[PDB]
């Protein structure tokens, strides 16, 4: 019984998943520009707003990381420069 | 139990699969982007950037449209009021 | 002499106009993007940021005239009608 | 015979009319100069607003580009010192 209630359960959340599958799928096309043809004024109004709000975050994130790598390197280089006048000096 | 086991693997599946397509939405809005590499976040950059230009240009296109239907009302009603401006 | 004295007051201006036509000329060149080739990466961040700022207030323009005469073009429609529901209502009535 | 000759008459007005003709071209200079960074934009036609949206964009792009490879070149250099940073730490460990 506790595994056949289990089973239907499994079953019935697996339904669920493979709405929310077909519907994100759809969702994440529009959002990749593949419906612009077919909105309306309305829907391009909201969509740009949503895109150009993301284009933003896409573009300034990519910027931090690089810098941020950079600045680990920069540390790494300062970092390894006293290590080898520790060992130089050493005697 | 062979049921319930072979019900729960496809549960996992598609949770998984679901999990998945919610990260690349999180990704699509700017968000959760720790992951990604500067060449992913680029391409990314690219998409939108062509999505936007496709979008700014259908959003003229309505408005010159919606323009040229008010111009052209515009001569319609002025030729209507012109003619009862005489008939009275 | 009055006329001499003129001539090198406007000679004097010419020379510092000049110059500053072709200082604003490069700094004109350098927002059309014509120098990235010898700026630093602190320049290009720099650029970069008053081009993204002046490309979304030329946008915002560009659309600003088109919502301008699209509500221009409303109210004349409504003012239109309105006219024409005044004269159909004074044929109705007079000359009834 | 106190009067002006014709020639310092003719170079006064020369003079007189290419100070006006270079104080237009800088006053021209600087209204360009204003909309390149999104200002004064009234004067503006959609045509010219476009024109305009265009240029800025194309020079984003170029910015952008060389701006990530100063980046990647800049990080690409660091890599290369750390590598030659470790193995003299490396090889130091010798004479520890």
């Amino acid at each position: 019984s506790v595994a056949e209630i289990n089973a239907q359960y499994y079953q019935q959340e697996s339904a669920k998943l493979r709405q929310q599958i077909i519907s994100i799928q759809n969702s994440n096309r529009q959002l990749m520009g593949e419906t612009i043809g077919s909105m309306s004024p309305k829907e391009l109004r909201n969509l740009e707003g949503r895109l150009e709000r993301s284009i933003t975050r896409i573009r300034s994130k990519k910027n931090e990381l690089l810098f941020s790598e950079i600045d680990y390197m920069q540390k790494r280089e300062v970092d390894l420069h006293n290590d080898n006048q520790i060992l130089r000096a050493k005697i | 139990l062979a049921v319930e086991l072979s019900s729960q693997q496809e549960y996992l599946k598609l949770k998984e699969r679901y999990d998945a397509l919610q990260r690349t939405q999180r990704n699509l809005l700017g968000e959760d982007l720790g992951p990604l590499s500067t060449k992913e976040l680029e391409s990314l950059e690219r998409q939108l950037d062509s999505s936007l230009k496709q979008i700014r240009a259908l959003r003229t296109q309505f408005m010159l449209d919606q323009l040229n239907d008010l111009q052209s009302k515009e001569r319609m009603l002025t030729e209507t009021n012109k003619t009862l401006r005489l008939r009275l």
